[PDB]
């Protein structure tokens, strides 16, 4: 159980890590209004809203 | 044109098919 | 409501437009559909994805079983004298993926970059009409979406409701996303967004990667898994009431015999 | 077989000269291999003299099941790239390459056709470019034997007159020896030499001569890894300019560069070009 | 509930969109031809929805455990997707008869 | 039954297609006349909203396929004496060969 609850400890650590690289590629995006940032954004934030659907199964898994 | 150019290349590849 | 407009540049672009990405998505969907082609399978690879659909359904499936006959197959898998796993290796590939490189691989690839196509095609629409008002959307935006929106009429005082034909035919692309698995089914690839990104079933679901390394893996995972039979629990049948078999013998009457 | 191109013929030197050293500026490359076909770089550029930051995402679509590439990039300045390459289609060794640039915010567009003929000594090349301003027709023939190779490259513009820019590459590319001679309208004349002594030492010296004010400059460079994960660059200007540069694996992919280019006189005048290199590949 | 068949489950699910997005889909054409505004629109969407998903329950009524495990897709279930395509065909006849 | 429903699906949206056809020419009436900001017959608004109805009792009616969950029911009528001949292996050597071979 040990190297079962290691693995178990650092998958729910992959989300976090996912943070960094998003706010490069947003300060990489700069402050330009056009379709292909705002639509980067837009699923930016879409993501972790559609895993955040979903929290309960994966809690009880 | 972007999309006038990415016309050609299937122009050309269905042009050589009956020569 | 304002800004009289005219009865001929509604019926010379709504509809055109609306044609035009219904028979682009259309003609993508079969076009896709045309270009598929099949992958080669070699027999060893089949006879190696037999035998891990074996050891799975022996995994999933096990309290059915007899004891005997259960440790009888974990023995032919594990066998530490031979193995089958243990001494069938095949051809080995150098990797490559690494630990914190592929967690963040995860994200890094996603479907970040598939949205540029479709605004190549905005594009070409916008620049066919330069100077044009296709319609305007009931609900209120803020003036900082003008430039995205409107893009290409010169005027300030105006609010952002009224749009262009790009924006017109952006919002006609997701519109009848969920329109065109109505008429071709549940399995679509009709998507004008996601044209280079190919969405299928998927030819040849297994793949063996690195045969050895699932070998040993299923090897652990079939040590790992216990065995409790599922069928020694008989008692909760015996008292019981048999009235089911009551139930369609009557409606067995009714049909007679051709 | 497959005779060097034009623009390879040399890259060696350059490369050598170009690759290692960035001062001045800031390195940020990621690089992303999927399991199927899917290719991903993203490149991050920062300089600290100008201040300015610079970057292109540039997506690979490698398709084998008939020979087609798909590319798109995207820089900064609201400019948008697609290129489809076809190699192998019908004939044995040619290639056709679509560049097209457009840019949404504005309105600009851009064509570009390759056209690239590849056999067991003879190399043919022409590029087409498509503009407002005007169009060019630009060919390069590349011939060689055994070890002997020349190249000729031609520039035509359809647009002023009957303007034609001649080249002439001569030299001579074998195991570790690679001497290339490069002559521009009778006027630039450059000649880079460059050889390898073991597996470890690399050298290569670099000429440029002009007839039109006779100038001359010429400098040297050494490559040298001391372990196949530490490396070390050095190079030597004509007059006083100097540049050193070391690079090391840190991670299994993680590597960090430093570069660092010295002008310094006995005057009271000095200066320190500096530059930081890190790049990631999965 | 021992063992289930996906195939079942599928047709279920493909058959359960199929009606959502229809009542959506003509959901849409109603309100652009009353035309309303945004808040007024976004209630009467989500009330066309709530009339569909009780129209849906009432169409199972008994032995409904057999035919759906649970009732949380019933409710909530292409809530997104099909007020997406909703808002398309709300528009599309609203400027159609009032601006032109 | 299947033909019923659709006829009224049909009926309904051809009712819908008048109404908005009636709204229409109310709203190309009012662009003649200054001011006069009234809203469209409640009439066409109330015929309007009983097409919208009556459409969506149909488009449930005509898609219901709703199969049993438990995967023993279907197999529940089928015989093992169909399950135990096999399409793949097929020996063509019985007596009513020969019984029907000369008629």
């Amino acid at each position: 159980r040990i190297l079962v609850e290691k693995r178990c400890w650092d998958i729910a650590l992959g989300p976090l890590k996912q943070i960094p690289m998003n706010l490069f590629i947003m300060y990489m995006a700069g402050n330009t209004i056009s379709i292909f940032p705002t639509m980067m954004v837009c699923m930016m934030a879409w993501r972790p809203i559609q895993a955040l659907m979903a929290i309960s199964a994966t809690f009880k898994m | 044109n972007p999309m006038v150019m990415m016309m050609v290349l299937p122009l050309l590849i269905f042009v050589l098919l009956p020569k | 409501p304002e800004l009289l407009l005219d009865s001929n540049i509604r019926l010379w672009v709504v509809l055109p437009i609306v044609i035009i990405t219904f028979f682009v998505g259309m003609i993508r969907h079969y076009v896709s559909i045309l270009l598929q082609s099949d992958k080669k399978l070699t027999q060893e690879q089949v006879s190696d994805s037999q035998v891990l659909i074996r050891s799975r359904v022996l995994r999933e499936n096990g309290k059915y079983i007899p004891k005997q006959s259960f440790l009888t197959r974990k023995y032919y898998f594990n066998n530490p004298e031979d193995g089958f796993f243990k001494k069938t290796k095949r051809k080995v590939v150098p990797p490559s993926p690494m630990t914190d490189p592929t967690m963040l691989t995860d994200m890094m690839k996603g479907n970040v970059t598939n949205v540029l196509p479709m605004i190549l095609i905005g594009g070409w629409i916008n620049m066919t009409f330069s100077g044009f008002v296709t319609t305007k959307v009931p609900f209120p935006l803020t003036l900082r979406f003008k430039p995205m929106l409107q893009q290409g009429i010169e005027l300030l005082t105006l609010d952002a409701s009224w749009v262009s034909s790009a924006s017109w035919y952006f919002l006609n692309v997701f519109g009848l996303r969920s329109i065109y698995s109505l008429i071709l089914g549940q399995d679509n690839a009709a998507d004008q967004s996601r044209m280079m990104q190919e969405q299928m079933t998927g030819a040849a679901m297994a793949m063996p990667a690195d045969t050895n390394k699932a070998f040993k893996t299923e090897w652990e995972a079939l040590e790992l898994t216990d065995h409790q039979w599922a069928l020694d629990d008989v008692e909760e049948e015996l008292m019981a009431k048999d009235l089911h078999f009551e139930g369609m013998f009557k409606k067995e009457l009714q049909t007679s015999i051709f | 077989a497959v005779p060097p191109t034009y623009a390879d013929l040399g890259k060696s030197a350059r490369d050598v000269f170009t690759k290692g050293y960035g001062f001045g500026l800031i390195k940020l490359d990621l690089k992303t291999k999927s399991e199927n076909g899917l290719e991903f770089t993203s490149s991050g550029s920062a300089n600290t003299e100008t201040t300015k930051v610079t970057g292109s995402l540039e997506t690979k679509y490698r398709w084998t099941e008939y020979g087609l590439t798909f590319t798109e990039k995207w820089n900064t300045d609201n400019t948008l790239g697609t290129e489809i390459t076809v190699e192998d289609q019908l004939a044995r060794g040619l290639k056709l390459t679509f560049d097209s640039s457009f840019s949404p915010n504005t309105g600009k567009k851009n064509a570009k056709i390759k056209t690239g003929y590849k056999r067991e000594h003879i190399n043919l090349g022409c590029d087409m470019d498509f503009d407002i301003a005007g169009p060019s027709i630009r060919g390069a023939l590349v011939l060689g034997y055994e070890g002997w190779l020349a190249g000729y490259q031609m520039n035509f513009e359809t647009a002023k007159s009957r303007v034609t820019q001649s080249n002439f590459a001569v030299g001579y590319k074998t195991d570790e020896f690679q001497l290339h001679t490069n002559v521009n309208d009778g006027t630039e004349f450059g000649g880079s030499i460059y050889q390898k002594v073991n597996k470890k030492l690399e050298t290569a010296v670099n000429l440029a001569w002009t007839a039109g004010n006779s100038n001359t400059r010429f400098g040297i460079a050494a490559k040298y890894q001391i372990d196949p994960d530490a490396c070390f660059s050095a190079k030597v200007n004509n007059s006083s300019l100097i540049g050193l540069g070391y690079t090391q694996t840190l991670k299994p992919g993680i590597k960090l560069t430093l570069s660092a280019l010295l002008d310094g006189k006995n005057v009271n005048a000095g200066g320190h070009k500096l530059g930081l290199g890190l790049e990631f590949q999965a | 509930p021992p063992f289930i068949s996906e195939a079942a489950v599928r047709g279920n699910a493909a058959v359960l969109d199929y009606c959502r997005t229809s009542v959506s889909a003509l959901s849409g054409a109603t309100a652009g031809i009353l035309g309303l505004t945004g808040l007024y629109g976004f209630i009467f969407y989500l009330l066309a929805s709530v009339l569909l998903s009780l129209l849906l329950i009432l169409k199972a009524g008994r032995r409904w455990n057999k035919y759906f495990k649970s009732r949380r897709p019933l409710f909530t279930g292409g809530l997104i997707g099909g007020l997406f395509t909703y808002v398309l065909f709300w528009t599309f006849l609203y400027g159609m008869v009032h601006v032109y | 039954a299947p033909s019923l429903w659709k006829g009224l699906v049909g009926i309904g949206l051809f009712a819908l297609a008048h109404a908005a056809f009636s709204a229409a020419q109310h709203r190309s009436y009012m662009r003649l006349t200054e001011k006069e900001d009234e809203s469209l017959p409640i009439d066409i608004v109330l015929q309007t909203l009983l097409a919208f109805a009556v459409t969506c009792y149909g488009i449930v009616h005509i898609a219901g396929e709703f199969k049993d969950m438990d995967a023993t029911s279907e197999l529940k009528n089928k015989t093992f004496d169909t399950l135990r001949n096999h399409p793949s292996f097929y020996v063509f050597n019985h007596r009513g060969r020969v019984l029907f071979r000369p008629s």
